[PDB]
């Protein structure tokens, strides 16, 4: 059934059992069911009123934490000098959530997750060290982060005219302010996001290039620029994006990833050269199956 | 709103908004086809539907295409207009298209 | 009482006298799509006795060096019977499945098979950056074999795969395994020729030991689609 | 076929129209690719003098 | 405190204490009893 | 009639129809009416309870987004040097909403719009790069934006005496503050703003110069200056004005603009040199009317 | 009111603005086989929107020397769509049909066609003792042409064929004919690949006269199976 | 939250779900029925 569990189960008292036809400690793993043997019928227990809560381990609390999803640096100077005719004080990012393994492995514990995304943008700034690198403080620059859905025009320069954003949502935030924050809704075309897609994203049967690419994971692009014109000195802007999911719903739990990730587009694996986390040996080796590695020397 | 079904080179201005239908000398003949897309450049891209829809990213629901015959009163004809759900190539023969 | 089991679907029936139990995935039963959740508006076709029936695939030979086998669960039937024909003529598909696995031996043979149904088993490749090709995954009714079953060819682990719906075939106890799979998808329906909802995997965790008896021990898979319906009728494409 | 009398024109035109129906919906407003600027328009900078 | 019009803007909903360990631990057709011999 | 539509229409079940005198799929476009053929009478439908909302596409939500309406840079130095006897640390703008095509094309989807204007002023600052361009940080300057209605005196210098603004509304905002924001009311002399005016703004019959100029679109001027006196170094001030309409009411929808704009005073057109968006070819060309350009190769 | 007619079946619809009426054969409407009359005990499959829909055959060109055309009415569809696939995979078939015939011209063209549906049109041969061969009768979707339409290729007469369900296409009045055919058989069901219940015959009783207008005047036949059901699922045979 | 005296200062009013597709799709003198022949 479905039970509400604010705390864990109590233990009840138990007594000597010597019955014919009753075998609580005997199971059958072939049925696909986990053993139902309880501690009170395995051993002679005392009563214990147990008040250990279960709130910290809720799925909403397990996943509802901000983690790094994107980080990228770019130069803030005058790039028009030379053979480059475009200002280029900006960058473009195609939104994905598979770039950093910490959040990725925590998401891939489920096949489908439905959540709203709380996005936090953390800018940092440094002064480039070259020749006349006489420090004069970090300027208080204003930055524009524009969400660009699929099919919308994408800026090609800092001074492009796509930055008016009559329809595209933008945030203007300064270096010295608190981090910018906004919520993206649950914006999938399906009922949930798929962490895994066992299929192809194209009707055409190409030989390779489209396995595991989910058609619905086309969230679009994030373009971030510096609104100010170039200063006489060059600075380096680093933008870190934190994603916190909320209102979370998760289905179909999966085995956690054990091999190190290799790409953001597939589940390819190689492991380490030796245990632990090796393609032949996930757990480290002990001398034999009769060896405690950490044994009390009495 | 009108569709630029005749969006071909040589067709200029209003010529693009109308499709010529003429007396065939071959039965079961293919007259024209319309690419059912709104984001890319196609006959739908001229409609008010596609001009408002292109301000958005996602869409759902049924559409409709209305065709109008502008020949003489003494001209008669019968045409079949088929919509093919995706998954394969465009039907080029009527026996495959009527399915 | 729970060791014998007869499954009847359409014009096909299967009996077993040494079943363990029946595994219904996530405590669920297949059912037709309700009007509350549907999105395609055309009237679906629901062939019942011509599609919802057991299809027995080719058998695989269990050897001492066998690593394991898998079948992509719609893909394995797309070329088979009235189910395959409806799959070919329709853009959209939906069904559950009832997967029955047969492997019988004697009381002197030993070995264990993990029969596990993996939802959305996106296949990985070992020691390469390029993704799996169309051939590597679209094996059809033949299925594939595991390269590294210990990581489910996925960089996960076999040990944790017991989180998925599964049964065992322990030769000393039972000779068959049955798993019933509902519709797994975010969407109400899908294009059956470019996405697989389930992978049925057969993995010999404990290796077979004949011990002088019959050596050719085959494993046979019978799958019945459940509550099939199809939308978007057009011409047939393969 | 198209059938016409002896004296009538053998070529005719169709006009095609398209529309949504009452079940149609749109989501996730973006910037349309149907227009864009490259330079200031005529008289745009004259507004500052 | 939520002064935004869209309900998705709200805080997290970390309050759903219902559980069902039985879809995963005992997903079988015939319910297993306690102490009774399984199969 | 008038119906309240929180969601879109459901689909009902449909059945085989073979009736005499009933032709739902046959229409007459000459009446000026769009076809009333519904999906349930075109094809045999299933029932679908449809819960797709219609809120995102409301006119209030379609137009109620901030977009760039003005952007202008000016020099912050001592201009009194030379032959110039006026300080000139300021600029004047005649308010129009036709300078940037993104907002303009979205407004010209209707003939009349009545709205209040939420104005946001975003200042940026840079340090001019010339000779002694030793960076020392961006000063925290205070700026004054003064609305000047029709007929009011207009400043001619940074140190003019029109900047007291006893009656003209002004905002004093600093560089490091949040952007300045204020609401302008619906301030037309008519019931609504006209996006198009098919007429002349003068009683006198001049040969040319007054077609399409709306007499009511004389909103006046925005003058922005730097309150601080000049610093020993020169800085460049860039002012970006964002307009968000609110409380919107729109009448008489119009065909969207397809040709690129050429002026802010007329609807003159030239298009591109070739399709798409050409005066003879709005949609791009395919080889023939029997060619799918994006065809699945099966 | 009775000159315009729209027929809708599944994902297909046909309109006509110069219909005469609709002919329902013998005042009857197609329906599924009741349990009172059935004999095969297995559960039938009843695909509705994938089989009960219009199939438009190739057009035939009406010339001045044309004798006439016929289509054996299941046989014409056995190779077409989901109906054909169900016919191939099942031993037993049952359906009605809705036959719509299209032939449009101008107000200066003239001619009349007899659109007659003949039940159990056992074809005869002229001036020979040997019976018709398999090829002579199993023409498929192409149909055949009459050798001696005046005796219906049957030693009967065309003049009396108006006892069968029929309609005319008189070019001065109407440009389409529609006939709806119930199940005609002694048996509850039949093997669709070796017996034809209906023959749709198109006979130009009054010869076409173009009179200077367009000469290529084609006749087009669209048929929709009605209330299809199938029994005895097995492998597909063609 | 509006603490200004002038009502035009308020937030947007994104709440008017009434529709009338009929001034544009069927702006004719005689109402058209369904399935009945237009003219
Ligand atoms: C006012 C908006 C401007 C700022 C826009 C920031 C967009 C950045 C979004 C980064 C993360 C978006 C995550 C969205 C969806 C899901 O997590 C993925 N489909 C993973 O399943
Ligand atoms: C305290 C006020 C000082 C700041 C004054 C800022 C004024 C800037 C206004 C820019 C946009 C005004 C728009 C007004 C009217 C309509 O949009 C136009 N008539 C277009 O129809």
């Amino acid at each position: 059934i479905e039970e509400v569990m604010k705390t864990v189960a109590n233990t009840v008292e138990s007594e000597i059992r010597a019955e014919l036809g009753v075998i609580p400690s005997l199971n059958a793993a072939e049925t696909g069911a986990t053993s139902n043997t309880t501690p009170e019928e395995a051993i002679q227990t005392r009563a214990v009123i147990n008040q250990h809560g279960t709130s910290e381990t809720l799925v909403e609390n397990f996943l509802g934490r901000a983690a790094l999803v994107m980080m990228k640096d770019f130069e803030y100077k005058n790039h028009v000098t030379g053979t480059q005719k475009v200002q280029q004080n900006f960058f473009k990012w195609t939104i994905n959530t598979r770039s950093y393994v910490q959040l990725r492995r925590k998401f891939e514990l489920f096949t489908y997750i439905r959540f709203d995304s709380e996005i936090t943008i953390v800018p940092t700034i440094r002064l480039y060290t070259s020749t006349g690198a006489s420090y004069s403080g970090l300027p208080n620059l204003t930055l524009q982060a524009m969400f660009v859905p699929v099919g919308a025009p994408t800026p090609k320069s800092q001074d492009s005219y796509e930055w008016q954003s009559a329809c595209n949502p933008s945030v203007f935030f300064k270096i010295d302010d608190p981090p910018a924050r906004m919520t993206i809704p649950f914006m999938c075309i399906n009922s949930a996001y798929g962490m895994f897609y066992d299929g192809f994203a194209g009707f055409e049967k190409t030989a390779n290039g489209l396995y595991g690419i989910n058609p619905a994971n086309t969230m679009g692009n994030l373009c971030i620029r510096v609104v100010n014109a170039y200063q006489p000195v060059q600075y380096t802007i680093t933008i870190r994006i934190y994603l916190k999911p909320k209102h979370i719903k998760a289905w179909v739990p999966r085995p956690p990833r054990t091999m190190p990730y290799m790409s953001i587009a597939n589940t390819n694996y190689t492991g380490h050269s030796s245990a632990p986390n090796n393609v032949n040996a996930i757990v480290g080796n002990r001398t034999n199956i009769t060896t405690m590695p950490n044994d009390i020397v009495t | 709103s009108m569709m630029e079904i005749n969006n071909v080179a040589g067709s200029s201005g209003m010529e693009r908004l109308r499709v010529e239908i003429s007396v065939q000398t071959d039965m079961d003949a293919l007259l024209f086809n319309i690419p059912l897309d709104i984001q890319l450049d196609g006959p739908l891209r001229s409609t008010l539907l596609a001009n408002i829809a292109r301000y958005y990213t996602h869409w759902s629901g049924s559409m409709e295409m209305t065709f109008m015959f502008c020949g003489s009163f003494m001209a008669t004809g019968k045409v079949i207009l088929c919509y093919t759900p995706p998954g394969g190539s465009c039907p080029t023969d009527r026996e495959s298209a009527m399915l | 009482s729970d060791r014998v089991l007869q499954l009847k679907l359409g014009n096909s029936a299967i009996v077993t006298q040494e079943a363990a139990n029946m595994c219904c995935a996530y405590g669920e039963w297949p059912s037709y799509l309700p009007d509350n959740e549907a999105t395609a508006i055309d009237k679906p076709t629901q062939p019942e006795t011509s599609t919802d029936r057991f299809y027995t695939l080719k058998s695989v030979k269990w050897e001492g060096t066998s690593t394991g086998w898998w079948w992509k669960l719609p893909d394995a039937l797309n070329q088979t019977g009235m189910f395959g024909q409806n799959v070919q003529y329709h853009y959209l598909y939906r069904s559950g499945f009832l997967c029955h696995v047969q492997c019988n031996a004697t009381k002197f043979h030993q070995g264990a098979l993990l029969v596990v149904a993996i939802p959305e088993h996106q296949l990985g490749k070992y020691n390469t950056g390029t993704s799996a090709s169309f051939d590597d995954v679209m094996k059809g009714k033949t299925g594939g074999v595991f390269t590294h079953p210990y990581v489910l060819d996925d960089g996960t682990s076999l040990a944790c795969s017991l989180i998925f719906p599964h049964q065992w075939i322990n030769l000393r106890t039972n000779n068959s395994a049955t798993i019933m799979l509902p519709w797994m998808n975010c969407a109400p329906m899908d294009f059956a020729l470019r996405h697989n909802q389930w992978t049925l995997a057969i993995i010999p965790v404990v290796p077979l030991n004949t011990s002088g008896g019959t050596t050719m021990v085959p494993i046979t898979v019978s799958i019945a689609p459940m509550c099939c319906e199809f939308n978007g009728l057009r011409n047939a494409i393969t | 076929n198209l059938i016409v009398p002896k004296e009538a024109a053998t070529s005719t035109y169709i006009i095609g129209f398209a529309a949504a129906k009452n079940d149609f919906s749109l989501r996730l407003m973006r910037d349309s690719p149907d227009i864009g600027q490259s330079q200031q328009l005529e008289g745009a900078t004259a507004a500052f003098q | 405190i939520n002064f935004y019009k869209d309900s998705y803007a709200a805080s997290a909903s970390k309050q759903d204490f219902s559980q069902d360990p039985s879809k995963f631990t005992e997903p079988v057709a015939d319910a297993l009893k306690a102490g009774a011999p399984v199969l």
